[PDB]
């Protein structure tokens, strides 16, 4: 496509040939004959009005091996659309058109036998060494200082491709392994370390469970044995973050594939937001669930956003590849058509494929569940991406596992209270006491606490602080009545007093406005965007509370606005609301996003979409001097709706439970004093 | 608590425990404290002491293995990693020389691992050229492959000195050659030497003893001779540019490779590497200068300017000649001084400028100055494209000329070397801020066609991808019409976009709008807020308009009979306004200006709320009348629209024949005259009077639309005085039903209860007959129809099964009926789930507690949703009647009675349905049909009988094709004179035959869920062919078969007058 | 069939649960994925000439003689082009199987590719000489006949590329070629 342009070709040989224009129609198992028919119509239309001896269009069915056994039988009009090029008409010129039917699976011969099958076979060891030599043709002495590894590597890859029934691995893995050893060897200019080979082999061959691929590749290379440990978090960070010298020479031909994170319970986003995203925060390209939004418009805007991120140089975290793969498969291939030293990938929506620019530093992260990738991903998409596994235990080192177990015990004892004040034997689960507790929460909270510290040095000094901070996290979202009831709990007496003292002196839960006053004054940890989510049992803000908050906030807040999830039927209503909230001048803004889980509406699965959209807007509208404050507020019911609430999410979100939203002058803002005093002494 | 828990105390081995003792820094102190004083070991526990004993025994075993050779190598390397801890623990346990033992052990392990590396290197060298020569590596090819879990004792450390290992090397000579291949493993020149000696052999199985002589030895002798030649410096440049060609401007690694060279022979390296590498660099730079000067002479010859250099002529004279010496000679250094440190890159820059003499000549011919570029780029921008490559074409051109105008526009035909060097220096300075500039120049030069068609460009008919968005924003009118032509009602054919200017008009469709949408989310960005605001506004207005189309078709297909003629012309222009209209003479136009986006969203809010309340009220009306529960929404709309007309269409009457039977227009008008009193007319008049006064009460269109939709919801007949509302529809249908006498009465079989649903599992081959066993327990009654019998298929609409359940469970019906849901298992997961929820809700609200609901399912398909959730209400009988009973029942119920004037008189005593078949084809099936046709022509003189012949030839046999072929045949009443149909079927139809046959012949119906209904007429003949699972099912219908002559010449005629009478 | 299933990744859907069946065999793996002829057609089918390959030489003889426009190409080399293409078809038949049973069909297309290469046969050879002079010895720097080189390219396009056992084809096809490329290596 890039080479044989009519007069804009790169060599005299290609200038004398025809001018190519390709339209790419990727085939899927759920394809339609009308799709390929329309693609052929489009290429014929492009052909019309040109010279048939100098201009040709070419239909490209990228995965014609997938559409062979659809119930609708899509690959039927392909056979005639190559001889006459049209249907129900007199055959005529400009209807014939070129064609390249690329496929990753074997084809049905006969109805495609007018063309010539290049049934490329599995390469032998000879062609594997030859391909390695060709890939390393770029440089020469660093080519032959990694030449020795060529023979064993291929052999090892062979055994892998022999030892598994499912084709989880292919020649992409072997090629990219050669490429990474290239890049690291030519950066080193001194040779190759065992850590180098082990990192390359593990990073490229990973993801699958029943493969000791590193052990197999170190069997063929026993000298390249690594006795030190290797973790997945560093693997992710060196997949995403490249080296300072890398991609800085003339042209960039050595680079990793776009990363995938395999996880269960959709937890990858949490740690990915907590520990990895530093400096610049990525944009989440996800399937917005605002009611009756259009999927086509949503994916069109999603692809527009990813294209803008390519043009700018900002990382994209996709959450959807069952609909953003027909529109991104060529960009995942990561092969560029250079024009003035700038990389242009193919981006297309349906039948309209164009070359969109890609920045030097643009990384794409897919996030997917293990089951769905292992039984619904097409398989070439697996080889197309760099599989990794970071779910909960790759980032949770064993002492943090001890911490989560200890915290779950302490939570079960915090909930385990036996009191004789009232004549009632009501057992309390940690779900009832800690609002938003779902038996996977303690790992989340210990993750949050260790990220709040960040030192991560075990010198007997940090374990105490991480335990205390995770305890503070779990208390920070607990109902106040149980905090008072702590007296008769298994946690004893002094624990109750110290917990309540921190609950009223170091932690401010008396007022939403008091929470703001206590937070905004102090300087943060060099963070230019901070958001907090709030759980309440009281009534949501009505509209007269924003005015009083503004009056009390003549110097710290910036005339806030309050939005309700019930009124928002689209992404764009939210977009224009946050945009009007951000376009106004002044620093330290305040926004409240309200959603009531106790009502007759479906406004419970919109919380994630609303949060993601808000974060996207914050990261695409913020300057460098204005600070932002978003307070998502959800109201729960004490009659049992505080137990079904899935709790402490990760990232730039800190769940706090404020029982009273507005204020109360009648009651004193310290229930421990009311515990001390009796009604008579009042 | 420190034991290595592995899901709860599993060990079953000894290596993990050894690792635990070695790595944990507290086992050391615990053991030392226990051993210092025995007054602590006596009081620990009963299990702690046993685990301590187990750990002690493991450590004793490994320590005993250490003294002899049986200690595994892996644990040995663990000890070599935790030397300190193991030494301390061993010293502690000595109480119940070691430094010399440990040092000797580390020395011998170093020897073992260095031999391991040596044999690995040997294997690498001998497998690098594997495609040329193949080697049998004695036994090491399998001994090296096995992992290092083998026993140590095989290392045979013996004295009387030599240490033989499991790698059986043939001789110390091969060990030394492997060691030297390890020491020279990292030389490119060594790699080339190895390859060139390996190619001197040729498919030859060559063993190590002759590998050492045939392959290694010539390579080493050549290597030694080359090393001596390099030490002397007597080499020639032919060999130099032959071999060092892969060392261009990468000299640190070259210096390290020469250091590896000089480490092979152990002598000093002080004053040889620097000058020799400098000589190589000087030779390379001289060759580069020769190439660059050749390119400069090429551009001087070809570009057009003659110039005058007269300085590189001796260099060119030297270039064409060949000299053989390796030394430096000094007379050229001063001449070379001017380009001492030019660069390794950027000669690509001048050579790309030089090899393109057409671009510079054309730029001087066309531009002639530097001031015209700023206008020229703007003129080229409009002529350029819309996508990223096309937009960046002009940018790369502009940057290329900006970076090349220094040596392109500031030159004289007579130049002096000094000023040329200064200009080139400034050129390099300018290029340093864009190192891809030569690529930009080449990419602009190759677009010479687009770039010559830019100045001479005429009026180009290509508006834009963004100025077109400007046009949509300025004057685009989104027009919803719901067209009333013969086309369909898909969300593509109901929305249009008219774009005015002159007075020509262009009409974008939703497909073309989508294509432009894809086009302009992928178009370039000018970093200007106007483009992206405008495109965002267009995308949002189109998204809300698409959702309005979504809701509008949702409401139409859900059936509103008031939005059939609804139309809307949204003016996307700021404060343009949204203009609605209803297809009526009594409802005014509704227009409101202002912002289109928010108000359109609010309008869609009210539209969806009205849709919800409409579904609620239609559900209530169906739950009341029970006869709006024979047609889904589209058929209800068709009936309501075609009922108010004085003559309803024949389609509507044939549909209504399912409620009444033998329906007539006279009965229809007689019923519709008694379905409304004058009180209803008074109510509608009062609504008409009050309506405009309440409309004038709200300024915005939101409130007026809300009030108008609430009034249409409650009192609809006033709004649309040409279509019956659901209430009048229900009264008409109920009155027609009561007028139809002799209600049917079908009793349930034995063991199936008439108050609880009855799930039956029969198997795919018996579902159709078993269901029949349910329905012939009441003989001498008309057959069932699509009501009370749902022949369920994959992907059947939830509305149809909901309708079936509704007609099962509404009290007012005038007759007990058995409602069979056949093949309930092939329903989709979601369809079945919604059907189950609907059944639960409809039995929760209210019903009659005497419904006979039966659910027949595939016995082998119990895994799906409906049967798995229906396990409790299962009847374990599987009812079935004998096959001849089914045959006689269907035959005697297919009998068209006398004095009916039917086509079936030509059949065997008037069955009116027949199957003609043969086990092998080409026998006379169609001939039999045609002979029946001509036999009917023999009777009923003045025949003019038509013969429709539907050819069913497709896989996954589909109902709508046959229904469409049937539709224009009997909606006219003039062909009610006896008609012979002819259904013909192919042999690629394996997956649709039985359901279709039962539907058409037994159920006597074929229905489009969004269309009219065909009823098989009792009096018009049918003849369905069939090819030859289906073998048993085919037998139920009255079947007449024909067999080939050799099969009909022994038992029996098989002849026809027509074929024999022909000549 | 085993090679087809080993065409890199196997078929996306296995032959056990595939839906394209004629009888018990997939229509996927047939040389002709033609749907079953319904009865009354099978009792009327009849085989045509099986192309006993004795008349194939004359067929390709005509095919090149027309579709090359040899007014000024070469008067004798239509014979050599005819015989090399016929030998190629003979080899393709002489395998107990053919990649597509492509007799007389790859020929009308390979002579078209040859005509294309010969009409263009005034520049590609030039760049070929520059390429093999800048990086190769004088051994691969011989005068290339525009009629033979283009023939080599046509056979390397239509026959040589679609083979995994190309060596046998090359050694069986070079025996029908003139001196410059009489060897399979050439
Ligand atoms: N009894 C008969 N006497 C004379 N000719 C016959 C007889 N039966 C069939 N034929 C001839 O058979 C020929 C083709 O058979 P026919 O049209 O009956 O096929 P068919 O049963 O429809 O086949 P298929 O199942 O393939 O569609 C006709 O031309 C007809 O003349
Ligand atoms: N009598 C004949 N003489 C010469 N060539 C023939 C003759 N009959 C057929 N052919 C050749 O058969 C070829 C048909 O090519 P192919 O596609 O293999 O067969 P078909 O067109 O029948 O599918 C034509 O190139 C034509 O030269
Ligand atoms: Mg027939």
């Amino acid at each position: 496509a890039d080479a044989m342009q009519g007069q804009a070709a790169f060599s005299e040989l290609f200038r004398c040939l025809k001018q190519v224009h390709l339209v790419s129609f990727q085939c899927s198992p759920h394809s339609t004959p009308q799709g390929i028919i329309s693609t052929f119509k489009q290429c014929a239309r492009f052909q019309q009005g040109k010279d048939l001896g100098q201009y040709v269009s070419v239909v490209v069915l990228d995965e014609v091996g997938l559409a062979e056994d659809s119930p609708k039988m899509p690959l039927k009009t392909l056979h005639p659309l190559l001889e006459d090029g049209c249907i129900e008409d007199d055959p005529a010129p400009y209807k014939k058109v070129g064609f390249v039917g690329i496929s990753n699976w074997a084809l049905d011969p006969a109805k495609m036998n007018r063309g010539i099958f290049v049934s490329r076979g599995s390469p032998n060891e000879k062609e594997l060494i030859e391909s390695a030599e060709g890939i390393c043709s770029s440089d020469r002495l660093v080519q032959d200082k990694i030449r020795g590894y060529f023979a064993p590597f291929a052999k090892a890859y062979e055994t892998v491709c022999q030892k598994q029934d499912k084709e989880f691995f292919g020649l992409r893995d072997y090629y990219s392994l050669i490429k990474m050893v290239f890049a690291k060897a030519k950066a080193s200019k001194r040779g190759l370390s065992p850590q180098d080979i082990t990192h390359a082999v593990l990073r490229n061959f990973s993801g699958k469970d029943n493969i000791q691929a590193l052990s197999i590749f170190t069997a063929s290379l026993p000298e390249a044995r690594y006795k030190e440990e290797v973790s997945t978090v560093e693997l992710i960070k060196q997949n995403i973050y490249p080296g300072p010298q890398a991609s800085s020479r003339g042209l960039d031909g050595a680079e990793s594939r776009y990363l995938l994170v395999l996880t269960r319970n959709y937890v990858a986003l949490q740690i990915l937001q907590q520990t990895f995203f530093e400096g610049q925060q990525p944009e989440i390209i996800f399937g917005s669930s605002f009611p009756q939004d259009q999927e086509y418009t949503q994916i069109c805007r999603n692809i527009n956003r990813v294209k803008i991120c390519m043009e700018t140089g900002k990382m994209v975290v996709l959450l959807n590849l069952q609909n953003l793969y027909e529109s991104l498969y060529d960009a995942l291939n990561q092969y560029y058509v250079y024009l003035g030293g700038q990389k242009y990938v193919d981006l297309g929506l349906g039948t309209h494929r164009v070359k969109c620019r890609v920045h030097t530093a643009f990384r794409l992260i897919v996030i997917e569940e293990k089951d769905v990738v292992y039984k619904q991903f097409p398989v070439p998409l697996i080889n197309r991406l760099e599989k990794h596994y970071l779910d909960m235990n790759t980032v949770l080192q064993p002492w943090q596992k001890s911490i989560v177990q200890e915290l779950q015990q302490w939570a079960h004892e915090f909930a385990d209270v036996k009191a004789d004040q009232f004549i009632a034997r009501h057992k309390y689960s940690p779900a009832d006491v800690f609002i938003g507790y779902h038996s996977d929460a303690c790992a989340s909270v210990v993750l949050q606490a260790v990220e709040r510290q960040g030192c991560r040095d075990l010198t007997e000094e940090l374990y105490r602080k991480v335990s205390e901070e995770a305890r503070s996290i779990l208390l920070d979202c607990a109902t106040p009545d149980a905090v008072v009831r702590l007296s008769g709990s298994s946690l004893g007496s002094f624990t109750a007093k110290q917990l309540s003292q921190e609950y009223y002196y170091a932690q401010q839960h008396n007022s939403f406005v008091d929470f703001l006053q206590a937070h905004l004054r102090m300087t943060h940890h060099e963070c230019r965007a901070v958001f907090t989510e709030i759980t309440t049992f009281s009534r949501l803000l009505t509209g007269n509370d924003c005015d009083v908050l503004a009056s009390e906030l003549r110097g710290l807040a910036s005339k806030p606005v309050v939005l309700s999830l019930q009124q928002y039927d689209t992404e764009y209503s939210f977009l224009k609301d946050v945009r009007s909230w951000l376009t106004n001048p002044g620093k330290r803004k305040v926004l409240v996003i309200q959603a009531d889980f106790d009502d007759g509406t479906r406004s419970a699965q919109l919380v994630a979409s609303a949060k993601y959209t808000a974060i996207n807007e914050i990261n695409k509208t913020q300057g460098t001097k204005d600070f932002v404050f978003v307070y998502f507020v959800t109201k729960l019911s004490r009659m049992g709706s505080g137990t079904s609430y899935v709790g402490f999410h990760g990232g730039l979100w800190r769940s706090v439970h404020i029982d009273d939203l507005r204020r109360s002058t009648i009651m004193a803002s310290d229930v421990t004093k009311l515990q001390n005093v009796t009604i008579s002494q009042l | 608590k420190s034991w290595p828990v592995h899901n709860g105390e599993p060990v079953f081995d000894v290596d993990e425990i050894f690792k635990y003792l070695l790595k944990w820094p507290d086992v050391r102190q615990l053991f030392e404290l226990c051993g210092t004083n025995e007054k602590i070991i006596d009081n620990i526990t009963e299990e702690g002491r046993q685990l301590m004993a187990t750990a002690e025994s493991v450590f004793q075993k490994v320590a005993g293995e250490l003294e002899n050779g049986t200690i595994v190598v892996g644990q040995l390397e663990l000890i070599l990693e935790h030397q300190s801890q193991f030494l301390d623990i061993w010293n502690l346990n000595r109480r119940r020389d070691v430094r010399s033992l440990l040092k000797r052990r580390r020395d011998d392990l170093l020897f073992l691992k260095q031999e391991k590396r040596y044999v690995e290197s040997l294997l690498r060298q001998l497998g690098r050229v594997k495609h040329l020569v193949q080697v049998d590596f004695g036994n090491i090819e399998i001994i090296h492959s096995q992992d290092l879990s083998n026993k140590k004792l095989n290392e045979a450390v013996i004295k009387l000195s030599y240490k033989r290992e499991t790698h059986y090397c043939l001789s110390p000579d091969i060990r030394e050659m492997a060691s030297k291949l390890d020491s020279l493993k990292d030389s490119h020149i060594f790699q080339d030497f190895w390859q060139e000696t390996a190619e001197s052999l040729n498919e030859l199985k060559v063993s190590l003893p002759e590998v050492l002589e045939y392959l290694y030895n010539p390579c080493y002798d050549n290597f030694y001779t080359l090393y001596e030649n390099l030490k002397s410096g007597k080499i020639t440049f032919a060999e130099v540019d032959a071999i060092f060609k892969d060392f261009v401007d990468k000299y640190d690694e070259l210096k390290n490779d020469l250091k590896f060279m000089c480490t092979m022979n152990p002598q000093d390296q002080k004053g040889w590497i620097s000058e020799r590498v400098g000589q190589i660099k000087e030779y390379h730079t001289l060759h580069q200068a020769v190439s660059s000067a050749k390119v400069i002479l090429q551009v001087r010859r070809a570009l057009g300017v003659t110039g005058d250099f007269s300085v590189l002529n001796p260099l060119l004279n030297f270039a064409d000649s060949f000299e053989d010496f390796g030394n430096e000679s000094p007379q050229f250094i001063k001449a070379k001084q001017l380009l001492q440190d030019i660069s390794e890159p950027r000669q690509r820059c001048l050579e790309e400028l030089a090899r393109q003499t057409e671009l510079v000549a054309w730029l001087h011919k066309a531009l002639e100055d530097i001031n015209e570029l700023k206008v020229f780029v703007d003129l080229a921008s409009i002529s350029a494209g819309e996508n990223d490559i096309d937009v960046d074409r002009v940018a790369c051109f502009h940057d290329a000329v900006q970076g090349y105008a220094s040596l392109l526009y500031k030159m004289d035909e007579r130049t002096n070397f000094s000023d040329f060097m200064n200009h080139l220096q400034e050129l390099w300075r300018a290029l340093d801020n864009d190192q891809h500039l030569p690529d930009k120049l080449k990419d602009s030069a190759r677009n010479l066609e687009w770039l010559k068609t830019v100045k001479e460009s005429h009026g180009s008919v290509e508006l834009s991808s963004l100025s077109l968005a400007t046009a949509i924003n300025s004057r685009g009118v989104y027009v919803i019409e719901a067209p009333k032509d013969g086309q369909k009602i898909s969300p593509d054919t109901v929305l249009r976009l008219l774009l005015p200017d002159p007075e020509a008009l262009r009409t974008y469709s939703t497909e073309e709008l989508k294509e432009l949408l894809n086009k302009l989310m992928l178009m370039s960005g000018k970093k200007d807020h106007n483009s992206n605001t405008e495109v965002e506004k267009f995308s949002e207005v189109f998204s809300n308009m698409q959702r309005l189309v979504h809701v509008f078709i949702k409401l139409h297909c859900a059936g509103n009979m008031l939005f059939r003629t609804w139309t809307a012309k949204v003016y996307c222009c700021p404060d343009g306004g949204i203009f609605m209209n209803f297809g009526l003479e009594l409802l005014s136009q509704l227009t409101e200006k202002g912002d289109v986006i928010q108000l359109l969203g609010a309008l869609c809010r009210q539209m969806e709320d009205f849709l919800d309340n409409w579904k609620t009220v239609v559900a209530q009306k169906r739950a009341e009348h029970f006869y709006l529960n024979f047609y889904t929404a589209e058929q209800l709309v068709y009936l309501s629209s075609e009922l108010r007309k004085p003559r309803p269409s024949e389609a509507a009457l044939m549909m209504l024949s399912f409620i009444k039977g033998k329906c007539t227009v006279q009965d229809l008008v007689q019923a519709t005259s008694a379905c409304e009193s004058k009180a209803d007319r008074y109510c509608l008049r009062e609504v008409m009077k009050k309506l405009p006064q309440q409309l004038l009460s709200e300024p915005s269109l939101m409130g007026k639309l809300q009030v108008i939709m609430m009034q249409s919801l409650v009192y609809m007949s006033a709004f649309l005085p040409h279509c019956l509302d659901l209430d009048a529809l229900g009264r008409c249908l109920a009155h027609l039903a009561t007028m139809g006498g002799t209600p049917v009465e079908r009793p349930l079989p034995k063991g199936l209860q008439a108050g609880q649903p009855n799930l039956i599992l029969c198997g795919h081959s018996e579902v159709l007959p078993a269901a029949l066993a349910i329905y012939m327990q009441a003989p001498r009654q008309p057959l069932p129809t699509f009501d009370e019998v749902l022949l369920c298929t994959p992907a059947t609409t939830i509305e149809e099964v909901e309708l079936l359940l509704r007609r099962c469970l509404t009290s007012g019906s005038q007759g007990h009926k058995v409602y069979s849901l056949l093949f309930a298992d092939q329903l989709s997961y979601e369809v079945g789930c919604q059907a189950e929820e609907f059944f639960q809700s409809l039995c929760t609200r209210a019903h009659r507690e005497d419904y006979q609901l039966v659910i027949l399912c595939d016995a082998a398909r119990e895994h799906c949703y409906i049967p798995s959730t229906f396990s409790q209400y299962k009847v374990p009988l599987v009812p079935q009647a004998p096959l001849p009973n089914i045959q006689a029942y269907l035959q005697s119920h297919y009998q068209v009675p006398k004095r009916l004037l039917s086509a079936a008189t030509v059949f065997r005593d008037g069955l009116c349905v027949g199957i003609v078949t043969s086990e092998r084809a080409g026998v006379g099936k169609s001939l039999y049909v045609n002979t029946l046709h001509t036999k009917l022509k023999a009777k009923l003189r003045d025949e003019t009988v038509p013969l429709k012949i539907i050819r069913l030839t497709e896989p996954h046999l589909d109902e709508n094709q046959v229904l469409s072929a049937l539709l224009p045949f009997l909606k006219e009443k003039y062909q009610k004179m006896p008609v012979i149909f002819h259904i013909d079927i192919s042999t690629s139809v394996q997956t649709g035959i039985p359901i279709f046959l039962f539907k058409l012949l037994i159920l006597q119906y074929l229905m489009d869920i969004n269309g009219k209904i065909w009823r098989r007429s009792p009096g018009h003949l049918y003849l369905v062919e069939i090819p030859q699972p289906l073998f048993k099912f085919l037998d139920l219908f009255p079947k007449v078969t024909c067999r080939p002559p050799k099969e009909v010449i022994d038992m029996e005629p098989a002849m026809d007058p027509v074929e024999f009478c022909s000549e | 069939i085993l090679r087809l299933e080993s065409a890199g990744l196997g078929y996306r859907v296995s032959a056990e649960e595939t839906a394209d069946r004629l009888g018990s065999i997939p229509l996927r793996q047939l040389v002709y994925r033609v749907h079953a002829l319904p009865p009354s057609l099978i009792p009327l089918v009849w085989d045509f000439g099986q192309l006993n390959d004795s008349a194939e030489k004359l067929y390709i003889q005509q095919i090149v003689q027309r579709l090359v426009d040899s007014v000024s190409v070469n008067p004798s080399e239509t014979c050599v082009i005819a015989d090399v293409l016929s030998a190629s078809q003979m080899f393709m038949r002489k395998r107990e199987n053919e990649c597509g049973f492509v007799s007389l069909r790859d020929v009308e297309r390979c002579v078209k590719v040859f005509r294309w290469f010969h009409d263009h046969s005034d520049m590609l050879l030039k760049e070929l000489d520059k390429f093999l002079h800048e990086s190769s010895d004088s051994t691969h720097t011989f005068e290339r006949d525009p009629v033979l080189w283009s023939l080599v390219m046509a056979i390397g396009v239509c026959y040589h590329a679609s083979l995994e056992e190309k060596a046998s084809y090359r050694t069986a096809i070079a025996r029908c070629f003139p001196k410059p490329y009489n060897s399979s290596r050439a």
